[PDB]
């Protein structure tokens, strides 16, 4: 019973410890006590008696502490870690729940656009240009998709453009004193 | 088991009783009394603690593997919920969204600028009486480069073609 | 780290007091013997296995407080206008942007139509042209009328 | 169960193609070619040994228009020329041979050609109206619709933008043309001009 | 013989201005043809497709697109073909006049969209692997089809993004606003920063 | 391959009718066997040109207590004299009587023994053989199944292993009318059809089994059923397949 | 643990490649250079190369330390794949991307498994990258290291519509498919990849197979369309005997299908008719030990709904093997199928696609797992 | 029941004493061995005990109160229903730079801002304000450029119509 | 007595199953024990005729082989192990099937194993004896004939079959002169008249021949020696002649051992051609000698 014995050596030291600590307490609560020689000698006799049990349980061999402390931390320290990798992505899936509504509350909004649009074409109930942009070749002129108005854009005109069509207009007027001289040129041919 | 710690428990508990019988009929002793109850009482906890520690922590373990299975319910879960919102923006990318901006401009936009247009020009329903004139640099630009060259050559040309009608 | 933190309170701060509940009956009442309540304290409330109530009070109670979190996270789900007039100021400002763009590139267009050609074709003149032209054009016309 | 070579006369081969390649020559090569180009080509080879050679790019809707290259090698890289052209563009073809590369060029020359024929193809039939119509140089002469043909220099191959209570004009046309064809954007046109 | 073997050698000449025309068509068929009398119940255009390059200023590997005759109704519906697939061929096919191509102009202008599709990828990196590749010493490297490329400029590294010959991305406030340019201010604005 | 009835066949040498020493069989064996003895003059549709169907399909009926098919293990003997070779054995199981059995065959009359490792054309022919199934009016209605036909062609470096073809049994009745009528469908329709398509010379191949749908597997030798019988115009059809 | 990495590194070969990893997984280093110097006039004892680096200079920041042993067992070929679109709700695709913003699905990934890496790789045959990509999960043991579980791969080619990802078809697989969605998406795009054909092999016969290859349907009969073998350029006188080209008289008779279907008899040719079937088999398979395919496919199955007589015929047609086409020439060579009626769709010109065909109308049948 | 089942611990804590000496089991042989006076200390001892629900009421709120502090470091952390996206990496890291796209996705963030995240960032949508500013007199250089390249042409280029239509005429008459 | 007589042959052998084996068989005819079984058959051949035991062989296991089977070489070697060493009556019989499947289609594999057989059977052309000539002359054109005619490897094969049944047949006919009963009739006959079919074949095999020159040489041998050890044959001295027209074709002719083939057939000749008259035959065996003697002073160079 070599195990049993050194548990019962661990757990009567441990006990010898608590022991000291209850002396402590009995001398804060005594009269007026300072000296524990007795309290040596005490634990001597018990050191005594307990070499004298530990022979008698020796005999009667019939046939862990910190370490319960450590294990039990162990698997609390893991199973709380757990508990926290849960809570993320608990998180995670009421965040993205919270989005699965949104967007699905917007697809809604898009089927109230549909009864919308057939509501703003009973107001007023009255594709081959790909073919022929590219059967020929044009062009096409997009300074729109803004909510607030373009045409106040005399603010920003001002960098360049002002001067800019003032002088187109200048050669504007030239280009007129060119074209004077069309007035042979009207209908030669017609 | 533990019942061995159990009995040399009881004996220690029976011997430290009689030590107190003896201390308590001559009384100091307090101490030496609360030291070996203390001995036996902590001796007694402490084995049932480490016992049902054991047994408690015997039972969490696969607690605890039950919440891993519910930590595998999550990824699940979670994989499914990705799933549907990534594919929703696959049926707003989709008809719902194409038909509203290919109808909404088209008898909207277009047709608030085009029934405009007909208000200013049925509203001045003369217009083949009163203007017709809408109300450049495409034609100062084709005019004034066919001139100086091509109309200058054609000329020249045309009269020297002349020329051979006279002569021929 | 809550759990961790629950357990802790649970065990340590209500069970040892609970222990240090039992044992001060002995020290400061009376002088008595004071420890046949002790060991009735012992069999009656070995029910509670201290260990296994407090991990049973921690998986209900840990838990509905997350329940409760979950319900107290609701709480979002002046002087902005500012930002609100710089946001329509920048509004103004690119489709500004997109529109001098447009006509940058027109106006740049009608340039390289016009200077390129008009340089580069007669070999750098610029001389009065429509002068010339109407002088050999009034000359091939009386030749043409004599014809 | 014979095995001749076979560079002519379809019947032959058109039995006996097991493969898969290009058929061969006889014509349908180059009536498929001539056939679905349709403005022509004509040469005359003038062999060297590298190889100076002539074209005759038929340019053929209803009035002509030619060209003619340079020299090559038989590593066909060498550098060409224009040697002849017809006087309907003159300087617009030096804006484009001004660069080099041929392949967008002669493609702009044909494109440009259906260009000009689907120019007149419109304006034949928006003439066609028997009301107060007036002819213009190049655009119309009722109320301007004008539009360019660029044939820039930016993207290879030439784009035309349009032209039609200025502005106002300008984004209806540009909105009504993403509707009812081309073809029938004059007869939109017609539909503001007739009734109001 | 040689009597019509010059006959062939001005076809055959004929046939190369043709194909420097570009685009071009030329008939195949693949053996399936039941019937010396034969029938020809599916019948293949097939289209050759050939760019000019500067550099060399040669032709390349052509590639190929080679539809055929739908078994039901007179249409033209792909088959195999090699274009490389960063390039579609179905969408930018079936998008001309709905998937229903028919004669052979749709056809054409089909390959033509095809074709300078394949030219301007053609022309960019004829830009950027020749001209400041060898010109300025570069140290250069890219994409398949030009649109991460990155560098020396004769310093440090730079990667930009690019669309339809315009550049959009760049890797300062002076970096970052000398190069979201056109591609022809590109070699511009390399020339003067220095 | 989930059907018991596992049927090797055998050939015989010479005939020799068997009801004489049934006795010297009961007797060496002790267990009372029955022996039917009946004549059927299979093409019973007659288009076969009525040529010596003369068959006395002999069944050892080992009619015991049935727990096994060594229990159950029925024989059938098909003779006919005016075929050069006259006879041959089936046997069904996996019992070891039979051992004993064909041991004594040998003996008693002196006959020599040879299995039957057949061929690509019998097996398309007992193939549709075993879909007319019998009526007892003896116009005999048409039967149809799902075809499996799982090669295996060994070439070089096992490239190729192992490619099925496997019919519809709508597709099986539409080759049939489309063809039109017939009693030899897969020959006459089946193996012309995909001759036609994907121009596989079934015949000519390396077959190896064809299944037939829930019905047999027919293998390289050794037919296997899900049946207590084989159908008289197959077991014809295979006394065919040996002759010359 | 050391076991599994004695299996990876005895693959390995040895020449300077073990030198530049343990250079830069030591980053003494002065005279570690003449310690190498020595080992690689000492590269003898090879495989004990791998403990003495393993204990001398020795699984939390480990991973790149051992993660290169994939970057070059990417050497051989052994592993498997399988393909994936990129639509867009209209089906047009595209991959155009920047390398290096690969933190945004680690991050993203990070946020929802725990800490974590993958390196990106650069193959230099065939220009993808690709992205192993180890999910360091979980570490349970009913002692304080984590697990790698299961690196999958993902590797995607330079300017595709495809990507192929790894073959495992998990929980986790599809949650890092799943991230790879999402953090592609850049621009409130949405990509949502579709799967294609299922079975598969490595890594340059599926990109050649199909990506961004010029053979996206080239292969089959079709190759000298892949390839420019012909018409050269603008030369002159090649295409004239190019324009004077060969051939059999492989008649499309009926009367030649009695003659190849029936008619079975002896050699009674020469060698020349004995070549034009030859090549009558190589031009219907390739297109020109020489005798496997160009590209390993391994299973297919296809399909035939022809309708005949307003009624509808199906035949099914599973294939296995270890690879068909050039198994199919090297049947045909054998004269057993009858070549000049072998229709394109088995004669292998798909790719491996187990398509349905219908009266010429080939197909792929979408088929998700 | 957040203190309430701690209530009932201990009640059912301090009920082990209730019961024993209210059935005083050892209490009547303990007079032998506090008549009532037992129970009193008992009821005594409890309202000791009371302080560990007054505990109980402290901690309580406190794991509470910074549980909610811990979502509150989290919604300042994430983005507080904020999918704005490309603005929603410059605020925090330049990329490159792309003014397509930041041009673009700046026409979707003005929807409906009066009528979170830092106050959106008025700081980073002013450096976006005046990055564009930038652009904008970039472009202009390039106007003023085409305006000063076009200005030097138009000043280098810059009756007998009756005359020319009387010849036209005369030559008409006189070849006709 | 031979109950008693076959149990004092199991007195001298160890073998009671196979003794009371046939007195009632697969298992001996398939295979101490060999050669015990081996006289089993013998003994089976005794107590029997022939049929029981042959009748195995002699149909069914060449009619198996000429559809199939599956070692089909193990089978048909002892089949020949068989019939050899064994009756005229198997022989003949398996003759009848094997120049009937001859003319039928023909294997061209088990053909050689028949003509082995037949290459021992002297008890071949020995039961006959009444028109052999009609029957092998028939079989040897049939052969040769089919083999042309799936000659048109083919032609190789047309040489492998047509020459190697001819070099039996002619092992057969040294085995019937060294009978010579009537066999030496039989023998001129068959040997004239295969040495002209040979001869017609080297027709079909003038600058392109391989192994028909052997077979010539055969033939020649089997003249010469037998001719020079028994000089018995005056009355076949025409055949011993005979070679006159042909042997032109066989100076004819790389023909080394064609012509050393000739050297032995004409020294023979003109040691045994003493006796004879001078007018017809060794006239023109002589006229033969001189003409190759010419070849002989044109062979100092050529």
């Amino acid at each position: 019973i070599l195990r049993l014995l050194e548990t019962n050596t661990v757990s009567a030291l441990d006990s010898v410890f608590e022991k000291y600590e209850k002396e402590m307490n009995q001398m804060t609560h005594g009269d007026n006590n300072e000296v524990k020689r007795i309290y040596s000698k005490k634990e001597r006799l018990l050191e005594i008696i307990l070499t004298k049990i530990k022979k008698k349980l020796r005999q009667a061999k019939f046939p862990d502490i910190e370490y319960i402390y450590s294990k039990r931390q162990f698997i609390q320290n893991r199973y709380s870690q757990e508990l926290q990798n849960n809570e993320r992505l608990e998180a995670i899936l009421s965040r993205e729940q919270n989005l699965l509504e949104e967007t699905r509350k917007l697809c809604m909004n898009l089927k109230t656009n549909n009864k919308k649009r057939l509501t703003e074409k009973l107001i007023q109930k009255d594709v081959t240009f790909r073919n022929d942009s590219h059967e020929l070749n044009l062009m096409l002129n997009d300074p729109i998709k803004s909510t607030a108005d373009v045409r106040l854009d005399k603010e920003e005109v001002l960098s360049l453009l002002p001067s800019l069509k003032e002088y187109t207009k200048k050669s504007k007027e030239l280009k007129e004193t060119m074209g004077q001289m069309i007035s042979d040129s009207h209908e030669e041919e017609i | 088991q533990l019942s061995s710690s159990i009995t040399s428990v009881t004996t220690i508990d029976v011997l430290s009783s009689l030590f107190i019988n003896l201390f308590e009929n001559d009384l100091l002793y307090k101490l030496d009394l609360r030291l070996f109850q203390t001995i036996s009482d902590q001796m007694t906890r402490d084995l049932k603690d480490i016992l049902d520690i054991n047994v408690s922590n015997n039972e969490l373990c696969y607690q605890l593997k039950q919440v891993l299975a519910r930590k595998e319910d999550l990824n699940q879960q979670i994989i499914s919920v990705r799933n549907e919102i990534q594919e929703l923006k696959a049926g707003k990318d989709w008809h719902d969204l194409q038909n509203e901006q290919a109808k909404l401009n088209d008898k909207v936009k277009l047709n608030k600028r085009l029934n405009d247009l007909t208000s200013t020009l049925l509203g001045k329903y003369e217009g083949d009486r009163k203007i017709m004139s809408q109300d450049i640099l495409d034609i100062a630009h084709f005019v004034d480069l066919m001139d100086p060259y091509n109309g200058l050559l054609k000329k020249i040309n045309k009269i020297n073609e002349n020329l051979s009608n006279e002569l021929q | 780290n809550s759990e961790q933190l629950l357990h802790n309170y649970v065990s340590d701060s209500l069970l040892t007091t609970l222990i240090s509940f039992q044992e001060f009956k002995q020290q400061l009442q009376s002088y008595t013997s004071d420890e046949q309540q002790l060991q009735h304290w012992y069999e009656l409330l070995q029910a509670r296995d201290a260990r296994v109530t407090s991990e049973l009070e921690a998986r209900i109670k840990q838990f509905f407080i997350t329940l409760r979190s979950r319900l107290l996270r609701f709480l979002e789900s002046s002087l902005s206008l500012e930002t609100l007039i710089d946001a329509l100021y920048k509004i103004n400002d690119l489709l500004q942007q997109r529109l001098q763009i447009l006509d940058d590139a027109i106006q740049e267009k009608t340039s390289e139509l016009a200077e390129f050609e008009n340089m580069v074709r007669s070999p750098s003149a610029g001389d009065n042209a429509i002068p010339g032209l109407l002088q050999i054009i009034q000359s091939y016309i009386n030749l043409l009328e004599e014809n | 169960v014979e095995r001749i070579n076979g560079l002519t006369n379809l019947q032959k081969e058109l039995v006996t193609k097991y493969d898969t390649l290009p058929l061969l020559n006889m014509n349908l090569r180059l009536s498929y070619l001539r056939d679905h180009t349709y403005p022509h080509l004509q040469v005359s080879v003038q062999s060297r040994d590298n190889d100076g050679i002539e074209v005759l790019v038929v340019n053929y809707k209803f009035c002509r228009n030619t060209m003619n290259p340079f020299e090559i090698q038989f590593s066909t890289l060498l550098k060409w020329e224009i040697l002849r052209i017809s006087t309907n563009v003159r300087l617009k073809a030096k804006q484009l041979l001004a660069t080099r590369n041929f392949q967008k060029c002669l493609l702009s020359l044909y494109e440009f050609d259906k260009i000009k024929s689907k120019k007149t193809g419109i304006f034949q039939n928006l003439i066609n109206l028997l009301k107060r119509k007036t002819r213009c140089y190049s655009l119309i002469v009722e109320r301007q619709i004008n539009f360019i043909i660029t044939m820039p220099g930016e993207r290879g191959k030439p784009r035309n933008c349009f032209l039609p209570n200025q502005i106002d004009l300008d984004e209806i046309c540009y909105g009504l043309i993403k509707e009812y064809g081309v073809k029938t954007g004059l007869k939109e046109i017609c539909n503001v001009c007739l009734f109001p | 013989s040689t009597s019509d073997r010059s006959e062939l050698e001005d076809y055959i000449v004929l046939e190369n201005v043709y194909r420097m025309f570009g685009i071009t068509f030329f008939p195949l068929v693949d053996p399936i043809d039941l019937k010396g009398e034969i029938f020809v119940d599916r019948e293949m255009l097939g289209i050759r497709l050939e760019v000019f390059s500067e550099r060399t200023s040669q032709f390349e590997k052509p590639h190929y697109v080679l539809l055929k005759k739908r078994i039901k109704s007179n249409s033209w519906f792909l088959f195999k073909h090699t274009i490389p697939s960063f390039i579609d061929v179905q969408g930018i096919f079936d998008d001309t006049n709905g998937g229903l191509v028919i004669s052979h102009d749709d056809a054409y202008l089909f390959a033509k969209r095809v074709f300078l599709q394949l030219v301007e990828v053609q022309k960019r990196r004829q830009i950027f692997k020749d001209l400041e590749a060898k010109k300025i010493i570069h140290d250069l490297d890219l994409d398949l089809e030009s649109s991460m490329v990155s560098f020396f400029v004769k310093d440090i590294k730079v990667e930009l993004f690019v669309k339809q010959n315009e550049i959009v991305s760049c890797s300062s406030q002076n970096n970052k606003s000398k190069w979201e340019i056109a591609l022809l201010g590109s070699l511009d604005d390399l020339e003067l920063k220095l | 391959n989930a059907m018991p009835y596992t049927w090797k066949f055998l050939g015989i040498s010479k005939q020799l009718s068997l009801e004489n020493g049934i006795a010297k069989l009961n007797q060496l064996l002790n267990l009372e066997v029955d022996l039917d003895i009946q004549t059927i003059r299979v093409p019973s549709d007659p288009d076969g040109g009525t040529a010596a169907d003369e068959y006395i399909r002999y069944e050892m009926r080992l009619d015991i207590s049935n727990l096994d098919e060594g229990t159950y293990s029925k024989f059938i003997f098909l003779g006919n004299s005016k075929m050069e070779v006259p006879m041959f054995l089936c046997y069904c199981g996996t019992d070891n009587r039979n051992e004993v059995v064909l041991q004594w065959l040998k003996a008693e009359y002196g006959v020599i023994m040879w299995p039957i490792k057949f061929e690509q054309k019998t097996m398309i022919k007992l193939a549709d053989a075993s879909i007319v199934h019998v009526t007892k009016e003896n116009i005999e209605q048409i039967t149809w199944f799902s075809s499996k036909l799982y090669f295996e062609p060994e070439t070089q470096d096992k490239n190729l292993r192992q490619f099925s073809i496997e019919i519809p049994r709508e597709s099986c009745e539409g080759l049939a009318l489309g063809y039109g009528n017939t009693m030899h469908p897969y020959n006459d329709a089946i193996v012309p059809y995909i001759y036609n398509e994907t121009g596989m010379a079934v015949e000519r191949l390396p077959l190896t089994s064809v299944i037939l749908a829930g019905h047999t597997k027919i293998m390289r030798e050794s037919i296997v059923t899900s049946t207590r019988s084989l159908r008289n115009r197959v077991l014809a059809v295979v006394l065919q397949s040996i002759q010359f | 643990d050391t076991l599994v990495v004695f299996k990876q590194l005895m693959k390995l070969p040895v020449t300077v490649l073990y030198d530049l990893t343990l250079s830069w997984f030591a980053k003494d280093i002065y005279l570690l250079t003449e310690t190498l110097d020595l080992l690689i006039e000492k590269g003898v004892r090879r495989n004990v190369i791998v403990n003495r680096i393993l204990y001398v200079y020795w699984l939390n920041v480990f991973q790149l330390a051992e993660i290169d042993c994939h970057l070059m067992i990417s050497k051989p070929e052994k592993f498997k794949w399988l393909p994936s679109k990129a639509l867009r709700g209209d089906g047009k695709p595209y991959v155009v991307k920047l390398q290096p913003a690969k933190f945004i699905e680690n991050l993203q990934t990070d946020l929802a498994k725990i800490y974590h890496c993958h390196v990106y790789m650069f193959k230099h045959p065939s220009l993808p990258v690709l992205i192993t990509r180890i999910q360091l999960f979980d570490s349970n043991n009913l002692g304080k290291p984590l697990i790698s579980r299961r690196p999958y791969y993902v590797a995607f080619p330079l300017n595709s519509p495809i990507i192929f990802h790894s073959v495992d078809k998990d929980i986790y697989a599809r949650l890092v498919l799943q991230s790879i969605s999402r953090t592609i998406s850049e621009r409130e795009t949405i990509i949502f990849k579709p799967v294609q054909k299922i079975p598969v092999k490595s890594i340059h016969n599926i990109m050649t197979l199909l990506g961004p290859s010029r053979f996206a349907e080239s292969m089959g009969p079709w190759e000298c369309y892949a390839s420019a073998n012909f018409e050269r350029s603008p030369l002159h006188d090649y295409k004239k005997h190019q324009g004077l080209t060969g051939k059999k008289v492989m008649v499309r008779e009926f009367d030649d299908s009695f003659l190849n279907d029936d008619e079975n008899f002896y050699g009674k040719e020469e060698p020349e008719i004995r070549r034009l079937r030859l090549e009558k088999n190589m031009i219907k398979f390739k297109g020109s030990s020489r005798y496997s395919s160009l590209v390993p496919i391994e299973k297919v199955g296809f399909t035939l709904k022809n309708e005949i007589n307003s009624r509808i015929i199906t035949i099914k047609l599973k294939f296995n093997g270890n690879d068909i086409f050039g198994g199919l020439h090297e049947l045909c060579d054998k004269n057993l199928i009858n070549i000049d009626k072998v229709p394109g769709w088995l004669a292998g010109e798909n790719g491996s696609f187990s398509g349905t065909i219908m009266n010429g109308d080939f197909q792929r049948e979408q088929v998700a797992k | 029941t957040y203190n309430s089942i701690s209530n009932f611990i201990e009640n059912e804590l301090t009920a082990l004493l209730s019961s024993d000496d209210y059935l005083m089991d050892d209490l009547a042989g303990e007079l032998p061995n506090r008549l009532l006076k037992a129970q009193v200390i008992e009821k005594r001892k409890d309202a000791m005990s009371r302080g560990k629900q007054d505990l109980l009421s402290k901690e309580i709120y406190d794991n509470e109160s910074e549980l909610r502090a811990s979502q509150s470091q989290q919604i300042m952390e994430l983005v507080g229903d904020i999918p704005k996206y490309s603005l929603g990496s410059e605020l925090r890291n330049r990329v490159e730079g792309e003014p397509q796209s930041t041009s673009i996705e700046r026409l979707i963030e003005d929807v409906l801002k009066l009528p979170n995240d830092l106050k959106v960032l008025s700081e980073y949508s002013n450096l976006r304000k005046d990055l564009i500013l930038k652009c904008q007199a970039l472009q202009i250089g390039e106007s003023k450029l085409s305006d000063i390249l076009s200005q030097t042409n138009s000043i280098n280029s810059l009756d007998d119509d009756i005359s020319e239509y009387f010849a036209t005429y005369n030559g008409k008459l006189v070849v006709a | 007595p031979q109950l008693q007589a076959l149990v004092r042959l199991l007195c001298e052998t160890s073998i009671i199953d196979t003794v009371t084996k046939v007195y009632i068989l697969l298992e001996i005819i398939n295979h101490p024990v060999l050669q015990s079984a081996l006289c089993k058959w013998l003994v089976h051949v005794y107590f029997l005729h022939n049929i029981s035991s042959s009748i195995w062989l002699h149909l069914w296991q060449f009619s198996f082989l000429q559809k199939w089977i599956t070692p089909l070489v193990i089978w048909q070697a002892t089949t020949p192990v068989d019939v050899k060493p064994w009756k005229l009556s198997i022989i003949k019989r398996c003759a009848m099937h094997p120049g009937y499947r001859d003319a039928p289609g023909s294997a061209t594999l088990i053909l050689q194993r028949f003509q082995c057989l037949v290459g021992a059977s002297s008890q071949i052309t020995e039961s006959i004896i009444t028109i052999n000539c009609n029957r092998k002359t028939l079989k040897s054109h049939r052969n040769l004939k089919l083999d042309a005619h799936f000659l048109s490897e083919q032609l190789a094969q047309n040489w492998p079959q047509l020459h190697i049944p001819n070099d039996v047949d002619y092992m057969m006919k040294p085995s019937l002169n060294s009978n010579v009963l009537l066999p030496r009739k039989v023998m001129s006959r068959d040997s004239l008249k295969h040495l002209y079919s040979s001869i017609i074949l080297i027709k079909n095999s003038r600058d392109e021949s391989s192994s028909p020159y052997e077979w010539c040489i055969w033939q020649l041998k089997r003249c010469f020696a037998h001719q020079i050890e028994t000089p018995q044959e005056v009355i076949p001295i025409i055949i011993s002649v005979s070679s006159m027209d042909n042997k032109l074709s066989s100076r004819i002719i790389l023909t080394l051992k064609k012509v050393c083939g000739g050297i032995l057939p004409l020294w023979k000749p003109e040691l045994i051609s003493g006796t004879r008259e001078f007018f017809v035959k060794f006239m023109a065996s002589i006229f033969m000698w001189s003409t190759r003697d010419g070849h002989d002073n044109n062979c100092t160079f050529s």
